[PDB]
């Protein structure tokens, strides 16, 4: 799961 | 559809999906602000869905199945992600009230899929 922005 | 589903929750969110070609968060739909997102339950086939729709122009930006076994990802207080097979969706909530409510219902979801 990719960072949140 | 109104016939077949019912809301189990309305949230308020800008809903985002992952650009994994050039590694950044854009806004679902392409336009930046703020959407309604419900889950909607199908009652007749015990199935979910996100549905979200821009508060202003009420764009649909989001409707997207939940599938049975989703890991859905808290990965902060009012933001929240998961991924399909296709693309990589999150919510960054308007609070964490927003987050808690649409939280309780996709985890509900999940225990009844």
């Amino acid at each position: 799961x990719p960072p949140p922005p | 559809g109104s016939m077949s589903e019912q809301s189990i929750c309305q949230a308020r969110a800008a809903v985002m999906v992952y650009d994994d070609a050039n590694k950044k968060w854009v806004p679902a739909g392409g336009s930046t602000g703020f959407s309604r997102v419900h889950i909607y339950h199908h009652t007749g086939n015990n199935t979910f869905r996100v549905v979200g729709r821009k508060i202003q122009d009420h764009q649909v930006v989001i409707n997207c199945a939940i599938p049975k076994g989703l890991k859905y990802n808290q990965a902060t207080q009012t933001f929240h992600q998961w991924r399909d097979a296709r693309q990589v969706y999150g919510l960054n909530f308007g609070s964490k009230e927003d987050a808690n409510v649409f939280a309780s219902a996709m985890m509900h979801a999940l225990e009844v899929l």
